[PDB]
């Protein structure tokens, strides 16, 4: 009785799917992008809201920062993808804004199905995207009014460091502004090439936010294995072998012949090991930190000869020592030392919140390393902060490349909207569309930024064209109470990252212009 | 796909995926058919689920019984339906026609065009190849020899030309003697009965009627001569009362004078009939037939046989109108008005069984106006043979004597209206230009087949044939014999003006729709 | 097993933007479905149906009927346009285009954190200026002038499938609405359901097909004897049967003589000679009744020459009683001289297709006609039927309301520059959606540029350009050729009754489903 519609002409797929033209491929890879710029639009700004994922793992991660949400999340729409991966390529470069790539390139695509279905294809949304992106990147060196070059002390870079941790931290926006500025500061390579891998934090679970502190050294979390725990000379002398002897490395057999081998074959291994460990007594050392196990001789004599015994089972942690004392991880057994040693001001050992820990302070030269020690009521809470303290060290980077700055929240994209529109009018082609469209994208920013505030967009955008009549250039967003009443962005202090902006434009109209180009989509079966 | 998100249960198609659907679907009719096109086609048998053999190759029948789920193909199976409910023949043509509409427009449509701009041009072609065939017609006033060369035509492509000598017999002289004075001849006049007595080459044409049932009472009259015919729509039977009485007796004495009361009024009845033989001077034979469409209680039979009076029962309805025109006397439905002049006059009614099955046969009239081919065929599937090749060729007659004009044959018609299209190709001053062109290809895959299953070449005779039409003015055709082409109005090739004339109009509208189409789905479960 | 103590059990909960913003992607499906089955450069759409059947069509209504869709907000949608078909012809399509870009519009001020009740009380002040912008646009027809309507008829069948016989189907559809524009009180009505059937019989050509002035059953005669051709028939219509039944009783009879029972079969041969008697006495020629007629009733309508037809239908019954002008009684012996339907013309039993149609034709007056239409298939066949339906209620609209909108783009266009001046003058927080209605409205002449294949930028620059200056304002998009024509030259004007029922519903379809924030699906009812 009822027909039906068989395959007409390349239906040769043995189970896959196929996409081709405007509706089936490309209206729908704007939808599947326009629903990852709305689930990072809560989160986005200093008003934003956490957002407790559970990933494959059954382990929670709640956080307000956009680059660690969608490493968590499955999404196996391909088109998605590529927002994702646009956004994880602002983590490596520059460390900050990767929620500015989905709330830009999540309006870009939303106004490009706006522009498709009133009027030319993707041949000049692509050409009309790219000429207002080249003109946007000529306003930002417009733009800067200060600059991170005045006077590079801990005082004038924790004001500079604010809006990098007011954006996920509001509460604690004044206490970790001044943990990552005894931090960063102290690790300057007196104008060489700042290193974000020299900043490490430990989580010590215990009390609050409020008993956290930086430390000049390193803080492990293992044993002594002795009774030398009290060490104020600190002569550090670092090796990557295991502190129990040396074997061969092919079979390795003792072979007795006769009982005068036999009975003089223990008391000649004990007093070759007495020879090794009061080697490195002579030359002064009190602390030996091995790289492998340590054998029950070896412990014998390093109490014997009142030494101190660190048992480090990682390799990467035992290369971060030698940048801290300043020794040379030696692959040999105990030498006699003559200039590779350890320094130190004082090693010790202290329970932190029921944790022993093996703390190597630096008191009076105190600029080799870092370390952030962080206090926090969860585990949870933690991981939060660090993800917050290491866009301050990434914030730190992007300083030592370029000093520049611009007005951020809010005060930017409305200048960036301004000139762009200016543009457009100025262009005596079909392709304005896309360039008005594309100032429009910059509008939805402080758009997010009030409807995470509770006060109607509306009104706030409004008042943002109103106050930059040519000659402003600075106004942004006060969002610290409902009627804004809206003030200056360099007298507040509100401004990070131009280099970190300069990089968030360029990586999502790309992104944006990449899933355009997209026209047929071809899937294979998932598995 | 947007129907795909309401309903995800729809399969659907796209624009250029549903032409796809339609052309290759179109294609797959096309290739099937024309492998029985004309005399020199092929046979093809037919078996269903229960087993029984239909053998033929008519383009309705195998386009009805053919296992085929397919909704381009219901869509080409109805317009095919119509075309053999009104005029007959003209059925496997009408496939081959929008299996090339649409082949011969795919090679334009998937270079580049746009398929309204193909469907204005079938639209200006089909006007002009209108206006040639009123032009190509011959009239010859309906003589009875241009009437068996009509009917030649028709039957020879349905059967082996042994058969198709005496089924052109008893189809021409079947319709002649119908109506006169210019009147329209009513098909329902003929009845056609299935027989398996001699052979299938014996089928011959009754001037009388033949009737499927016999005489119920072994003492009747089985040969009856110059006999008068009662058509009678009386119930002789016993019929109750509407009313629900029952009758009411006080001793058994009473209980058989209330059987006697009860048939009182059925004896009335009989009363009146065999009176009805006394008062037409029954001094001599004179054989009583009653067909009686209403059943007859055997009480009554056995009544009717002691007076000499043949009677029937359980007759058709369309019988009380072909054998009151046959025997010429008067269909009643009571006997309050008897007279000889209802009656009417035979001079032999005959029986004959065959396999406990009896047949009535009426014959020797004067003026019948209607008449029964009496099919003999050996076996079912040879009755259906027949059966298809004379309906196919009643209705090829029959319009040739309502139109004026008979169209001529198999080549003479389709290669001068494609030669036609061409010289008025750049008249339509325009984007069509190239519809004009994809309707004159398509019209001429009738001498492309009937050269193609004689086994002939198929672009070696095209050339030959348009050769000869081009340099006289004859319309030459196609031959089956020898490939030579040949003129269809000199050597008895005939065919209809309306199949012609239907086939031009059925198939550009079908084809001008199927080529808008690009949302084939199915939803609603 | 202990069950778990729950609430609601098996049922669902949707809120907040899931639901305001998942009825407009619902919405803009169906409005991509028929999208391509607007403009005179429109396609058709093959489907199909759960009982076998094909329907080859492109009018928005017959394709949303064949749709079984399972989200609730599509199965408003679908309502819409059965509404627009019932209460104009034309008005279907455009209906469910415009209602998915005025909800399009809506979507981007529901992420704006407007109210939905801010949008639809701007959408209550945009649909009361559509109204009157309409009406200062019109142009009043003459409805008495023959060549004005064939005009108007035209438009609506350009879109159709039956555009290329515009010659044919205009006639067809104008003669039909002014043969049953019947009118006995002082009321005018058109009954172009239940007094203008559309017969369509599967051969012939479609040229051949012709409104009849009367109308036709495909019923034979009862009796062969009967005559088939009758010049001046004076037809009586009967309801009752003419055979002898069981009463509506207990009767029973208690038969104990012998001539009792021969007496009740005799008496049930006079009741039929007694209402035979009644029916004879106006001197009819053709008895047509609804009941049975039995071959005793054939007997005496025979002898006194009468046709007499068996089973006509009730619905055929009151068709052929305003085209005769006869009165269909149900009593044979309460019959009078003004049931007779004299009038009649020729009477015909012609047979099309081994099949017998009764023709009752040439009437003087008719005031019920039926159009035969004949084509290749029964497929086609519904196409043309489904078109007249569509070309016989859009004249019905201007014998009722003669007044003319012009169409093709030109009726969206001079209100989208009558809302956008009256914005002017808003000052408030529903200025900016009362911006949207205009820019909605739109999307109609952009429908009808992408149909054919032009320009949607270059178009509706110049397009709306031309609104502009308040002289010509009836310029809209020809969608023959592609070009921007005055629709005074072309001839394609729209009644009014099919563009106001286009705006009211269109608006308040988006007023409905604005106004949902929560779906509960998942109970049962008795
Ligand atoms: N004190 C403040 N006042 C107003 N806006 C602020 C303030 N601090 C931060 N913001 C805004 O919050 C936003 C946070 O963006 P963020 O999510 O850090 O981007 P990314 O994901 O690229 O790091 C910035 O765009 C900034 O404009
Ligand atoms: N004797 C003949 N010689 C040449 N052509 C013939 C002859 N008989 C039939 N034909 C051709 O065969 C074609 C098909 O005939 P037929 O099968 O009866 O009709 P249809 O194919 O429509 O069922 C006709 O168009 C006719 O031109
Ligand atoms: N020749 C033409 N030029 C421009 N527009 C036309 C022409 N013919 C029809 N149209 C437009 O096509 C549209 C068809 O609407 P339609 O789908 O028939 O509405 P409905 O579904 O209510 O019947 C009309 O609104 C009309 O403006
Ligand atoms: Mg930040």
């Amino acid at each position: 009785h009822v027909p039906k519609a068989p395959g007409f002409a390349q239906m040769l797929k043995e189970g896959a799917k196929h996409f081709s033209g405007l509706e089936e491929a490309v209206y729908r890879n704007i939808q599947a992008c326009k629903e990852l710029a709305q689930t990072t639009r809560t989160a986005y700004g200093p008003n934003g809201m956490n957002k407790m994922v559970i990933n494959h793992l059954e382990k929670l991660f709640v956080t307000n920062d956009a680059a660690t949400i969608l490493r968590e999340l499955e999404v196996q729409h391909p088109a998605a993808k590529m927002i994702v991966m646009a956004s994880h390529m602002q983590e490596q470069e520059v460390g900050d804004g990767t929620n500015f790539v989905l709330v830009f390139a999540g309006a870009l695509l939303e106004l490009a199905e706006e522009l498709l279905r009133i009027g030319l294809s993707v041949s000049e949304v692509i050409e009309g995207y790219e000429i207002a992106c080249r003109k946007a990147h000529e306003i930002l060196p417009n733009l800067v009014c200060c600059s991170a070059k005045n006077l590079r002390d801990i005082d004038e870079v924790s004001s500079l460091l604010r809006t990098s941790i007011m954006s996920k931290q509001y509460g604690n926006e004044v206490f970790l502004a001044k943990l990552i500025a005894q931090a960063c500061v102290s690790i300057f390579p007196d104008s060489g090439h700042f290193n974000v891998d020299n900043i490490r934090v430990c989580k010590i679970l215990g009390s609050g936010i409020s008993s956290s502190s930086v430390l000049h050294g390193m803080v492990f979390k293992k044993e002594t294995e002795g009774d030398v725990t009290s060490v104020k000379d600190a002569k550090i002398a670092v090796y990557s072998c295991p502190f129990d002897g040396m074997i061969t490395e092919t079979k390795g057999t003792v072979l007795i012949k006769t009982a005068e081998e036999l009975m003089n074959f223990s008391k000649g291994e004990e007093n070759l090991m007495d020879a090794q460990v009061k080697a490195i007594a002579d030359t002064g050392a009190n602390v030996v930190v091995t790289g492998g196990k340590v054998a029950d001789m070896a412990l014998h004599y390093a109490n014997k000869y009142n030494i101190m015994l660190v048992r480090l089972n990682s390799k990467w942690d035992l290369r971060r020592l030698c940048k801290t004392v300043g020794a040379t991880a030696l692959p040999r057994l105990t030498p006699p030392v003559l200039e590779e040693m350890g320094h130190c001001d004082s090693v010790y050992l202290s329970e932190v919140g029921d944790t022993q820990v093996v703390v190597f302070k630096h008191e009076k030269e105190d600029g080799a390393i870092s370390t952030i020690v962080l206090r926090g009521s969860t585990d949870n809470l933690m991981d939060d902060i660090e993800r917050a303290v290491d866009d301050g060290v990434n914030t730190f980077k992007v300083l030592t490349r370029d000093k520049r700055l611009v007005p951020g929240g809010g005060a930017t994209e409305i200048e960036l909207a301004k000139q762009i529109t200016s543009y457009g009018e100025t262009c005596p082609g079909l392709e304005q569309y896309a360039i008005k469209k594309f100032a429009e994208a910059f509008e939805a920013i402080p758009r997010a930024l009030a409807e995470n505030s509770g006060v109607k967009a509306n009104e706030v955008i409004s008042k943002l064209y109103a106050v930059h009549q040519e000659g402003n250039k600075n106004v942004g967003l006060d969002i610290e109470a409902e009627v804004p009443a809206v003030k200056d962005m360099l007298e507040a202090g509100i401004l990070d990252t131009y280099l970190g902006k300069y990089w968030a434009i360029k990586l999502a109209t790309n992104a944006a212009v990449t899933v355009l180009r997209v026209d047929q989509i071809i899937m294979a079966k998932p598995a | 796909a947007a129907v795909k998100t309401l309903n995800p249960k729809a399969e659907v198609a796209r624009a250029q995926a549903a032409l796809a659907v339609n052309i290759s679907a179109a294609r797959g009719l096309q290739d099937v058919l024309r492998t029985n096109l004309g005399p020199k086609g092929t046979m093809k048998m037919l078996v269903s689920g229960a087993g029984d053999i239909k053998l033929t190759k008519d383009g309705n029948v195998l386009l009805h019984e053919m296992q085929i789920q397919h909704p381009t193909a219901s869509l080409i199976a109805k317009v095919a339906t119509a075309q053999d409910d009104i005029t007959g023949d003209g059925t496997t043509s009408n496939v081959l026609i929008i299996g090339e509409l649409l082949k011969q427009a795919d090679l334009y449509i998937s270079e580049g065009l746009h398929p309204r701009i193909i469907t204005e041009g079938f639209e200006a072609a089909k006007e002009k190849a209108l206006q040639f065939l009123e032009e190509v017609k011959v009239s010859r006033e309906m003589d009875r020899e241009t009437l068996i060369d009509v009917a030649r035509t028709s039957l020879r492509t349905k059967v082996h030309a042994e058969l198709a000598d005496v089924l052109t017999e008893a189809v021409v002289d079947s319709i002649l003697a119908i109506k006169k004075q210019d009147e329209p001849i009513d098909l329902f006049m003929i009845e056609i009965m299935e027989m398996k007595h001699k052979s299938e080459t014996d089928t011959s044409l009754i001037r009388g009627l033949v009737l499927d049932h016999g005489a119920r009472h072994p003492d009747m009259k089985k040969r009856v001569e110059d006999a008068y015919i009662l058509t009678c729509n009386v119930s002789l039977e016993y019929e109750k009362t509407e009313v629900n009485s029952g009758f009411f007796y006080k001793s058994a004495e009473e209980r058989e004078k209330l059987v006697k009361a009860e048939r009182k009024f059925i004896e009335d009845r009989v009363k009146k009939i065999i009176e009805l033989k006394r008062k037409v001077c029954g001094d001599s034979d004179k054989g009583f037939v009653v067909i009686n469409q209403k059943g007859i209680d055997p009480f009554s039979l056995d009544a009717l046989s002691k007076e000499g009076i043949v009677a029937l029962r359980r007759a058709k309805r369309r019988n009380m109108e072909r054998l009151t025109l046959a025997c010429g006397g008067v269909a009643l439905n009571s006997f309050d008005d008897l007279s000889p002049d209802c009656l009417g006059h035979a001079g032999l009614v005959y029986e004959y069984t065959l396999g406990e099955e009896k047949f009535t046969f009426i014959e020797k009239c004067n003026n019948p106006r209607s008449v029964t081919l009496l099919i003999k065929g050996p076996n079912k599937h040879t009755l259906t043979q027949i059966k298809d090749a004379v309906r196919d060729g009643l209705r090829a007659v029959k319009n040739a004597i309502d139109d004026g004009c008979v169209v001529p044959g198999a080549g003479a018609v389709e290669v001068a209206m494609a030669e036609a299209l061409i010289k008025h190709k750049p008249s339509v001053k325009g984007r069509a230009q190239l519809g004009v062109q994809a309707f004159a290809d398509a019209l001429l895959i009738i001498p492309k087949v009937l050269a193609q299953n004689s086994g002939f070449d198929l672009q070696e005779t095209l050339v030959k044939i348009q050769a000869e039409h081009s340099e006289s003015g004859q319309l030459v055709g196609v031959d089956l014999n020898t490939g030579e082409p040949m003129v269809a109005a000199e050597v008895g090739v005939w065919d209809n003006y309306c199949v012609k004339k239907q086939l031009l109009h059925s198939c550009t509208v079908i084809a001008t729709n199927i080529l808008l189409v690009d949302e084939i789905m199915r939803a609603g479960m | 097993h202990r069950p778990v103590l729950v609430l609601s059990q098996n049922t669902k909960r949707e809120s907040g933007r899931k639901v305001q913003s998942g009825n407009i992607n619902a919405a803009k499906t169906i409005a991509d479905i028929i999208r391509t089955c607007l403009g005179p450069k429109s396609m058709m759409k093959m489907l199909l149906d759960p009982m076998g059947g094909i329907v080859m069509t492109n009018d928005g209504n017959a394709i949303l009927r064949e749709i079984q869709v399972q989200h609730p907000a599509a199965k408003s949608m679908i309502e819409i346009s059965r509404t627009q078909d019932e209460e104009v012809g034309d008005g279907t399509t455009s209906v469910i285009i415009l209602a998915g870009e005025m909800l399009s519009v809506a979507e981007h001020f529901l992420e704006q954190q407007m109210h939905p009740t801010v949008v639809i009380s701007a959408y209550r002040k945009a649909l009361d200026d559509m109204i009157s912008t309409l009406k200062k646009i019109s142009i009043p027809v003459d409805i008495s002038d023959s060549d004005m309507m064939l005009n108007i008829i035209n438009s609506s069948i350009t879109t159709k499938a039956i555009s290329r016989w515009s010659s044919l189907a205009c006639n067809i559809a104008l003669d039909a609405v002014k043969m049953v524009q019947f009118e006995e009180n002082g009321r005018k009505e058109i009954d172009i359901k239940k007094y203008a059937r559309v017969e369509k019989i599967p051969g012939g050509i479609i040229e051949d097909s012709c409104v009849l002035r009367g109308v036709m059953i495909n019923k034979d005669v009862t009796h062969p004897r009967m005559r088939r051709y009758i010049k001046n028939p004076r037809i009586v219509l009967l309801d009752s049967s003419l055979e002898y039944k069981k009463g509506e009783s207990q009767t029973d009879i208690e038969i104990t003589r012998e001539e009792d029972f021969t007496r009740i079969l005799q008496m049930e041969e006079e009741y039929i000679q007694q209402l035979c008697e009644d029916i004879i006495q106006l001197k009819p020629d053709v008895v047509i009744t609804e009941k049975g007629i039995s071959d005793l009733a054939q007997h005496y309508l025979m002898r006194a020459n009468i046709t007499a037809i068996r089973r006509v239908r009730k619905t055929d019954n009151n068709r052929i009683a305003r085209a005769c002008g006869a009165r269909i009684v149900s009593r044979p012996e309460e019959l009078r001289e003004d049931d007779v339907g004299t009038g009649a013309g020729l009477l015909e039993i012609k047979k099309i297709g081994d099949e017998y149609f009764t023709f009752i034709t040439d009437c003087k007056d008719p005031k019920a006609c039926t159009i035969l239409l004949r084509g290749a298939s029964k497929e086609i066949l519904s196409e043309v039927e489904r078109n007249l339906q569509d070309a016989m209620q859009v004249c019905r609209n201007v014998l009722l309301d003669p007044q003319l909108v012009p169409g093709g783009g030109a009726s969206e266009m001079a209100v989208a520059h009558a809302l956008t001046e009256k914005s002017k003058a808003m000052t408030g927080v529903e200025q900016w959606p009362y911006r949207a209605v205009a820019q909605a409205l739109e999307v109609i002449p952009r429908t009808l540029i992408q149909n054919c294949g032009a320009s949607t930028i270059r178009l509706l620059t110049s397009l709306r350009a031309k609104h502009t200056q308040e002289n010509c304002e009836t310029w809209g998009v020809n969608g023959e050729t592609g070009t921007l024509v005055d629709m005074k030259e072309l001839g394609i004007w729209e009644p009014l009754a099919v563009k106001l029922q286009t705006y009211k519903t269109a608006v308040e379809t988006a007023v409905l489903l604005l106004r949902i924030d929560d779906i509960v699906s998942g109970h049962k009812k008795k």
